[PDB]
């Protein structure tokens, strides 16, 4: 803690603090974070509180990157969700709506930076989590927060001021180069060559060690991401049946794209035959493919993000490592969509390849948005809360429901365009 | 007695003001007794008068309980208890006997009375107060309040346990080897110390806390092993159930059978074996409470067959940390799992039992996953950990279902035990259409309103059906279009239909549901070689 001076910070009116009670965690959790929090305490930052605060924020403990010793992360989401926004004028940052076109870019973890910021005593109360104990053979250590939190909205806040200062000299300096800040994290990016980039990194983090925060192949590849065109079937024969599944995916799109015809392949329909049957195709029903096929060469005119309604991602498992998503706002007016590859290893754990996912499609939401998608996840509210934090590797927590993904919506984005190869290497 | 314990600070509930609920009238015995009550309380220097100028009360009461046959005092504090602050979370969670580590040696000292040592926060004080009535009505009552948690305020309970665990952070330090677990009126002090310096050191501990106003009471009222626990003993290398009786009569009345049944379903987690079927079928159609229902044969006997089965002892092991935690679950009947959590074989810390929903649409596996977690759940909260898994499913199994399984499921490290029913996975719908098979294109429709509606099918081989249903939904009708298919099909069937729900059983192959179509319909698909099941849109002309 370095006791400089505090602004006075509240809830959002009417709004009450949080009371959200502990998950329990496993022993090697209670430990590391029993351990990491006594420093906290003797170090000033954070103090042991009474039972008469009835507040509440969930605490876990994770293996970030190179964490082969344990981090402590707090859910401070519903904190951040009562606590008063920040935009009388600024000191909120905005949205630097490049770094999205930018050639790479890389994160940072500099949310350490606010143990150095003294939080207005009259809102500690409110930071108040609990270690919890195994069997229950004894009360949580509750404590309390006397400096800014990490994972808290309010935190990169207040330290605007001074992480501008933090920056201009480095930013100010290299001009070509963005430096966005989401939460704890610090997003880097420049067209320069492979080393040319991770270099000025290197640099970045010396300005920021030098400073007083340590900045704690794989780097981001906005310029990469390309939003994927759906490709319907193209057998030189059909069944019965390919038309059928044909045809029940066509009358699904045309929510999106109206001009979506499927009459002159309904015709082709009538018969009670072998489901496993060959029909040739009307010149009529060849030509409303071909026009289909035409209608999905691009996406739907007229999307266009609105900043004041919340964004949306919904994920469909496909199987075999398989999964699919769609961020959006309003139903069928898709900001972006893709399909993600479960990770190296990952092979007997859908909870992990299903976390890895809403990780790196939230980084896609902050840098092209510069905020974060509730996501729409085809998973067990239980299976979900018992094993999220075992694989998460972020500072930050994006909201979320637990869904049932309707057969077609899968059927359908399951269609989207692959490479001839992919991205490859020599 | 008082203490030199920092008092913490409280509140009222969000802008309140304290009770002022009268005092009820008095005997002048009732009165005696308690004013007697009062000028002891008050010299321990548990209370102290107090006058006009408090504004508050809250009523006390004279029970004359017939345990030492002298006036007990109670104070009402229901009213002040509506208008108190929150605390948090009085942390919810009776610990289970077989998450107690093993130690050599074992104490429990009932540290109940402890709580009325604490005192209250000084500010708070005018609130708790109360009065004496006089007999001679409109003279003066006397009056007094509260220096200490008092006994049913809302917050002693979590007071209490915040000073006592202040209060221990001191030895619990200066003792590494001792663990202390502290829960409502109770320490349980253990280790691995040789019997005399244990006590020795418990001596210690209830010198320090009597060091602080915490009086323990140490010989008269002492609590020597077995220590009991809801209907747990504790002994010193197993835990055992405090039995338990179901009371034996020949008139049993609702409430009577429903208690039992109560108690009989309490049981049925440690003692697999008890069943109450035919004890809960006496309820149906009852008509009151007091109502009388005699017992079928069948109640007679299971109901039997039950106290024998209580009539038995179930002893459980400790956890020893340098040992495996394992689970081994199996299947009671579709979607009824039993599981015992064990290190050692046959050795086991615990055991349990999921009598099961009867989803409105489900798979086993898929059940079987629910209780692989909900045991996982239940031994992290216990042991810190999660077992090891034993179960009842080959391993190409659970591969084949979840890896393409629509929603995201797992279940953690673990290895197949063979001992049936095995569960698996009872239909599995083609993955494209069946050559050779029949095609039956399948459709059934009705008036929503009148309810008359019909269903039936035509195939591609000239086969040809339809029934007009009565009292039926459009929904009804569509699937025993495709019950239909089903019955009069070959072993293998091609069957389309335009019906979402059939969307649904294809994405999520259901085998136990809510409908009784629905499961017939399983059974139909359970008993064919291959099944392919094909959706298309309504109204349009596909069949």
């Amino acid at each position: 803690i370095s006791p400089i001076e505090t602004v006075p910070v509240k809830l959002k009116p009417g709004m009450d603090g949080p009371k959200v009670k502990q998950w329990p965690l496993t022993e090697e959790k209670i430990k590391a974070l029993v351990e990491i929090c006594t420093e906290m305490e003797k170090e000033g930052k954070i103090s042991k509180i009474g039972p008469e605060n009835p507040y509440n924020t969930p605490v876990f403990a994770i293996k970030k990157k190179d964490s082969t010793k344990w981090r402590k992360l707090v859910d401070f989401r519903e904190l951040n969700k009562r606590t008063q926004d920040f935009w009388e004028v600024q000191l909120g940052i905005p949205h630097p709506a490049g770094l999205k076109k930018k050639k790479s870019v890389t994160v940072l973890d500099v949310g350490d930076a606010y143990f150095s910021v003294p939080l207005d005593e009259d809102f500690r109360k409110y930071t108040a989590f609990t270690i919890p104990s195994i069997n229950n053979e004894t009360p949580g250590i509750r404590y309390q927060y006397n400096v800014l939190p990490q994972g808290w909205k309010g935190s990169p806040a207040i330290f605007q001021s001074s992480m501008t200062k933090i920056l201009e000299p480095f930013r100010k300096q290299n001009p070509d180069i963005v430096i966005y800040q989401y939460m704890d994290d610090l997003y880097v990016g420049s067209d320069l060559e492979i080393g040319q980039h991770r270099t000025k990194i290197e640099e970045l983090r010396q300005h920021l060690l030098r400073w007083g925060l340590t900045t704690p192949g794989y780097e981001l590849h906005p310029d990469k991401w390309t939003v994927q065109p759906i490709v319907l079937p193209e057998k030189d024969s059909w069944t019965v049946n390919d038309i059928q599944k044909l045809v029940g995916k066509l009358n699904w799109a045309s929510q999106i794209y109206p001009g979506i015809k499927v009459r002159q392949l309904c015709k082709l329909l009538r018969g009670t035959k072998a489901l496993t049957e060959v029909i040739p195709l009307t010149e009529e029903a060849e030509l409303e493919l071909a026009e289909n096929r035409e209608i999905l060469k691009e996406p739907v005119h007229g999307v266009y993000y609105d900043p004041s309604k919340d964004l949306i991602a919904e994920i469909q498992k496909q199987g075999q490592g398989q999964w699919t998503y769609q961020i959006y706002q309003e139903p069928f007016k898709n900001l972006k969509t893709g399909k993600y590859a479960r990770m190296r290893g990952a092979h007997t754990n859908d909870v992990k390849q299903l976390t890895e996912a809403v990780q790196k499609i939230t980084t896609e939401s902050i840098v092209i948005w510069g905020k974060t998608p509730k996501f729409k996840l085809p998973i067990q509210k239980e299976t979900w809360e018992t094993w999220w934090t075992e694989y998460w590797q972020a500072t930050w927590i994006p909201e979320w429901e637990f869904v049932n993904t309707p057969p077609l919506v899968k059927l359908w984005y399951q269609l989207e365009k692959e490479p001839i190869v992919g991205a490859e290497t020599f | 007695p008082i203490s030199p314990i920092e008092t913490v600070p409280v509140k009222l509930k969000p802008g309140m003001d304290g009770p002022k609920v009268k005092q009820w009238p008095l005997t002048e015995e009732k009165i005696k007794a308690l004013v007697e009550i009062c000028t002891e309380m008050e010299k321990e220097g548990k209370i102290s008068k107090i006058g006009p100028e408090n504004p508050y009360n809250t009523p006390v009461f004279a029970i004359k309980k017939k345990d030492s046959t002298k006036w007990r005092k109670l104070v009402d504090f229901r009213e002040l208890n509506k208008r108190t602050q929150d605390f948090w979370e009085v942390q919810l969670g009776i610990p289970h006997p077989a998450g107690l580590k093993k130690k050599k040696s074992v104490t429990v000292l009932d540290v109940g009375d402890a709580y009325f040592s604490v005192p209250l926060d000084e500010d708070f004080r005018k609130y708790t107060a109360f009065t004496i009535p006089s007999i001679n009505n409109e003279t003066p009552g006397i009056r007094y309040q509260y220096n200490v948690l008092p006994q049913g305020w809302k917050g002693s309970p979590a007071i209490f346990q915040s000073s006592m665990t202040k209060i221990l952070e001191p030895f619990r330090k200066q003792n590494p080897d001792i663990v202390i677990y502290q829960y409502m009126d109770d320490l349980y002090v253990g280790s691995d110390l040789e019997i005399g310096q244990h006590r020795t050191k418990i001596e210690e501990l209830r010198q320090h806390l009597l060091r602080w106003g915490l009086t323990t009471p140490d010989k008269k009222h002492q609590k020597e092993p077995p220590f009991l626990w809801m209907g747990y003993e504790l002994h010193p290398d197993k835990w055992t159930v405090q039995p338990i009786v179901l009371p034996e009569k020949d008139s049993w009345t609702v409430n009577d059978i429903q208690k039992l049944v109560g108690k009989l379903n309490w049981a049925s987690q440690i003692y697999p074996g008890i069943k109450v079927r035919q004890l809960c079928k006496l309820l149906r159609g009852t008509k009151a409470l007091t109502e009388v229902i005699p017992l079928t044969e069948e109640a007679e006997l299971e109901l039997a067959e039950n106290r024998e089965i209580l009539k038995e002892p179930v002893h459980g092991v400790y956890y020893d940390p340098s040992k495996d935690l394992i689970a081994e679950i199996q299947k009671q009947g579709q979607g009824q799992w039993t599981y015992q959590i064990y290190q050692e074989p046959f050795k086991n810390l615990k055991t349990g039992k999921y009598a099961r929903m009867r989803g409105a649409h489900t798979n086993d596996v898929k059940q079987l996953t629910e209780a692989v977690q909900k045991i996982t759940t239940e031994s992290i909260v216990i042991w810190g950990k999660t077992p090891k898994f034993k179960l009842p499913i080959q391993k190409e199994t659970w591969e084949t279902w979840w890896t393409e399984y629509w929603q995201a499921t797992w279940i953690p490290e673990w290895e197949f035990v063979n001992t049936p029913p095995l569960v698996k996975l009872w239909y599995q719908l083609e993955k494209e259409p069946i050559v050779g098979a029949e095609t039956f294109y399948v459709d059934g429709a009705a008036n929503r309103e009148t309810k008359l509606g019909k269903a039936g099918y035509v195939t591609n081989r000239g086969r040809q059906k339809v029934v007009t249903l009565t009292d039926t939904t459009n929904q009804k009708t569509e699937l025993q279009a495709i019950y239909l298919a089903l019955q009069d099909s070959g072993l293998e069937v091609n069957i389309v239909t335009d019906s979402q729900y059939a969307l649904g059983i294809i994405q999520a192959q259901p085998d136990q549901s809510e409908s009784e179509l629905v499961n017939q319909i399983i059974e139909q698909l359970i008993k064919k070689e291959k099944v392919y099941l094909a959706w298309v849109p309504a109204h349009k002309g596909i069949g």
